[PDB]
């Protein structure tokens, strides 16, 4: 079953014990995910259910030999986009891209990844955020979290999506 | 505000006296074999040693100018040298011997002379023109005078207990008051000492009691006053008569030297009370003590011996950092993730 995985995790943070949603560590520390693929055009769904007031917390795609510690957006690996100021990431170098994600929304991340016979997508409430960067590496794509002050995330992977989007044509992850 | 021992100097035996300049750079040691020697305080050397003479050298003093000090022995010359190569200007071959020099702080030309019996006449440089200073009674054999801080009026004071004030050239009798020492016997006095800021003033009587007064008190009181005391100081316990005292940088600082024990006693001006006792070498007797004016070492001359009593800074040096304040147990707060003036430069 596509879920969370065991050793994935530093002793600070929590990996809740439904396998369906991050407690979150006041620091910056990175958890990911279990369950990726590596070419195709693939979806799931993080449901960002409760949130404070200043916040930081960014979501994205990500490859598992990045660093097991960082607040998102530190590597080459992976993107990333903050939950304040709405910001996207190379390195975690500031480029200002929109205005960040608060409380009640669903983050369901698209991929795209063609081979010789690559972007990554964010969804905020349906709305196409638009294009981080384009052609990316090679490598299995797992999600990655890191997060504020102990807040509510959710994530999600059945096919019973709360805002699936009529913009593409995708697949969801349960089909592993 | 001396607290150690800090060193001492044993580089050239049998020291009588010194005292200092404006500045507090040099160290005019006074020696028995008739000798000034020399010492400086930031570079620790002996830059020049005048071989004066060959008699016990007694008084010494610094001018304001910074070339011209001046002295008295038992050869009974009222000499004079200067710091550039030691050139004698002038030799007063006088009788009578001497007790203490002193100039006018700006009018240098003007110096003030104790002999041994009479009354102190004021000197000169070059013409012998000394101008008597009228004292009444002639009778004590012991009379010793000064100048104010400014040199702005002279002060006396005889063996009986009278005091007598004089203007600086042409003494004009203002003011006239017999101590208050006990009730029916009086005493004389020894010393009578003045700061560089304000015109408080010691006397040093000989009952073993100081006492203190103001230059606006006394110029109130005038001619037949009763100035009462700011002060009276004294040390009940160990019964200790006195030998030399002086004053603070800013006259706050009373440093009175024992006669007996070779002790430091401090004082505070205001309150009044003892601060520290000082103590050293406990096998010596205290002659000379100095005081340093812009930073507060002070000089023992005892046995030969000159020591210099600092206080280490062993609070510390903070040169470096006014920032970085330091947390006891490791305190965390990790949380966080992130052409206005124009003042002459030229001045």
């Amino acid at each position: 079953r596509v879920l969370l995985a065991l050793h994935d995790r530093a002793p600070q943070l929590k990996i809740s014990d439904d396998r369906l949603t991050v407690v979150g560590e006041k620091g910056y520390s990175m958890v990911r995910a279990s369950h990726g693929v590596r070419k195709g055009a693939w979806y799931f769904e993080i449901t960002v259910d409760e949130m404070p007031p200043d916040t930081a917390a960014r979501l994205g795609w990500s490859q598992p030999l990045g660093n097991l510690q960082a607040p998102l957006g530190y590597d080459k690996f992976s993107y990333s986009w903050r939950s304040k100021k709405g910001t996207k990431f190379h390195q975690s170098i500031g480029k200002h891209y929109s205005s960040g994600y608060g409380q009640g929304d669903v983050l369901g991340f698209y991929i795209n990844l063609p081979e010789d016979t690559s972007e990554i997508i964010f969804y905020k409430n349906g709305v196409n955020q638009g294009v981080a960067y384009k052609d990316i590496f090679e490598g299995v794509y797992f999600p990655a979290i890191s997060l504020y002050k102990s807040c509510t995330v959710s994530i999600n992977f059945g096919p019973c999506f709360k805002y699936p989007p009529k913009d593409l044509t995708y697949r969801p992850m349960s089909d592993m | 505000y001396p607290e150690e021992a800090d060193g001492t100097l044993d580089c050239i035996s049998m020291a009588l006296t010194c005292t200092f300049n404006r500045w507090g750079t040099l160290l005019a040691v006074g020696c028995n074999d008739g000798r000034i020697v020399i010492w400086d305080f930031l570079t620790r050397g002996i830059a020049k040693i005048i071989s004066a003479h060959i008699h016990p050298v007694c008084s010494l003093c610094w001018s304001r100018d910074g070339h011209k000090l001046v002295s008295a022995s038992t050869d009974n010359i009222v000499s004079q040298w200067d710091v550039l190569s030691g050139d004698c200007d002038q030799r007063f071959r006088f009788p009578s011997p001497i007790l203490k020099v002193q100039y006018h702080p700006r009018d240098q030309n003007k110096v003030l002379v104790c002999p041994m019996k009479s009354a102190p006449v004021m000197l000169t440089l070059s013409d012998s023109k000394h101008v008597v200073l009228p004292v009444d009674d002639d009778s004590d054999l012991n009379v010793v005078a000064s100048f104010d801080r400014r040199g702005e009026y002279i002060y006396t004071g005889n063996a009986k207990g009278k005091i007598l004030v004089l203007k600086t050239d042409s003494q004009d009798l203002v003011a006239s008051f017999r101590v208050t020492t006990g009730t029916s016997n009086t005493t004389a006095i020894k010393s009578i000492e003045f700061a560089r800021k304000g015109s408080c003033f010691l006397i040093n009587t000989a009952d073993r009691i100081i006492r203190v007064y103001d230059g606006r008190e006394i110029l109130t009181c005038g001619r037949d006053g009763e100035p009462e005391p700011m002060q009276k100081l004294q040390d009940l316990v160990n019964r200790t008569p006195w030998k030399k005292c002086c004053f603070s940088g800013d006259g706050e600082y009373i440093v009175a030297g024992s006669a007996r024990q070779h002790a430091l006693y401090i004082w505070e001006k205001s309150i009044g009370n003892l601060v520290k006792i000082l103590h050293g070498t406990r096998g010596e007797l205290l002659l000379d003590v100095a005081w340093h004016p812009v930073r507060p070492i002070i000089a023992s001359i005892s046995s030969g011996v000159v020591s210099i009593w600092a206080q280490n800074q062993v609070e510390n040096w903070s040169a470096f950092a006014p920032d970085f304040k330091e947390l006891d147990e490791n305190v965390e707060y990790e949380e966080r993730e992130s052409e206005d003036e124009e003042v002459d430069v030229t001045s």
